[PDB]
């Protein structure tokens, strides 16, 4: 199968109260393993996933120490944007940075991104030759010349093909069991009478990792997409998703529709009808 | 682990 | 700038059964900015002990969170998760039914 590892970086000002706010989360596909909190006690990035917390000390204290200067550098970011677009000092901005690498059923590198955001829209990002920009703005013009000027896509690159794709796999062989395993879908289904000529006909898929999942509907085999309530795949609080699927259904005519279910850990589509 | 990388704005 | 409404999800971990412990989710997410305040509530009250997961995001920059709390169903007890945002005129409130 195949598998990334993504860090995430969220920054928020907050005029007149104090310092910026500052996150940090680390996921390892669907997972989420260390997480840094400028508003925290401990000042330090924090195991989130029992496969991390044997790292020792040195991990700790290196992953604390970078994140923190990431922190400060975000911090300076704020004062600079605000200057870019003229904004007033009182005004509360958010920074968004996301970068991280995916690899293939080989384990093998296929792709590097880093995507920066201002305010919840693009700002700049690394085109994926990862040796190019995407400037939206002609204050992210600016940025990316200083970019281009310091070479930062080329330390990038070195990182994202490297070491990025290093500890991915160092982390799926230590947490091979949680990492590497498959939770197919426990599905079922619900029926519930709406009213006298109409019903709820609602398809489950249960404790199955990873997140990724197709589940649809159909009535005589064709595809219902716009007559189907589908929620967005949630996490169960125990490192497992769910997700369903709901049509109603003209009372008498339950049995024309089907359920289809496909994930990685499924060794064939499921098919359900309701009978 | 984390980038050692982070360009200023 | 930017403003995108939370979408809320009432749900429990494993399927309710009156009697077994569980645990009641709220999720929250496509939201922005990342302020946001979400409470869980039994009959109508605030429940104190909740607990929520570490700020993060999605492709299109919109945050998600997950608020919990460890609780036991019951045939005759209500809960509810009542969220504000700034893209929201009042507290949006969604009830927890358990076939959802």
């Amino acid at each position: 199968g195949s598998h990334s590892m993504r860090y995430f970086f969220t920054s928020v000002s907050r005029p007149g109260r104090g310092e910026p706010r500052f996150i940090a989360v680390g996921y390892v596909d669907d997972t989420q393993f260390v997480r840094f909190d400028s508003d925290a006690a401990s000042q330090r990035m924090e195991p989130r996933a029992p496969w991390i917390e044997q790292e020792g000390p040195e991990y700790w204290d290196g992953e604390t120490r970078k994140v923190k200067a990431h922190s400060q550098t975000h911090r300076v970011d704020l004062g600079t944007l605000r200057g870019y677009y003229n904004q007033s000092e009182a005004g509360s901005h958010t920074v968004q940075r996301m970068y991280g690498c995916d690899v293939g059923s080989d384990w093998r590198f296929l792709r590097g991104y880093h995507q920066y955001a201002y305010d919840g829209k693009d700002y700049i990002a690394l085109k994926e030759d990862l040796r190019s920009w995407t400037a939206a703005d002609m204050a992210a013009q600016t940025t990316k010349h200083k970019w281009e000027a310091a070479h930062v896509a080329e330390q990038l690159r070195a990182y994202l093909e490297g070491t990025c794709v290093e500890w991915l796999r160092r982390y799926l062989e230590n947490g091979k069991e949680t990492l590497q395993r498959t939770d197919a879908p426990k599905t079922h289904m619900t029926h519930h009478a709406v009213s006298d000529h109409e019903a709820t006909l609602r398809c489950w898929a249960l404790s199955f990792y990873p997140a990724e999942i197709t589940l649809t509907w159909q009535r005589d085999g064709e595809d219902q997409t716009q007559d189907t309530e589908l929620v967005e795949t949630r996490p169960a609080g125990d490192g497992t998703f769910q997700k369903w699927a709901a049509v109603v259904v003209p009372s008498g005519q339950e049995q024309r529709y089907t359920c289809h279910v496909q994930h990685e850990g499924l060794p064939k589509p499921l098919t359900l009808r309701w009978e | 682990i984390i980038s050692a990388v982070v360009g200023i704005l | 700038m930017i403003q995108r409404t939370p979408k809320i999800q009432v749900y429990s971990r494993h399927p309710a059964e009156n009697g077994k412990s569980n645990f009641l989710n709220c999720y929250v997410s496509g939201f922005h900015p990342s302020d946001i305040e979400v409470d869980l509530l039994k009959n109508g009250e605030r429940i104190e002990k909740v607990e929520h997961s570490d700020l993060s995001f999605s492709k299109d920059w919109s945050f998600y969170l997950l608020y919990y709390t460890e609780f036991t169903p019951t045939e005759k007890d209500e809960y509810a998760c009542r969220v504000n945002h700034v893209t929201l005129s009042q507290p949006k409130i969604v009830k927890w039914d358990r076939d959802m």
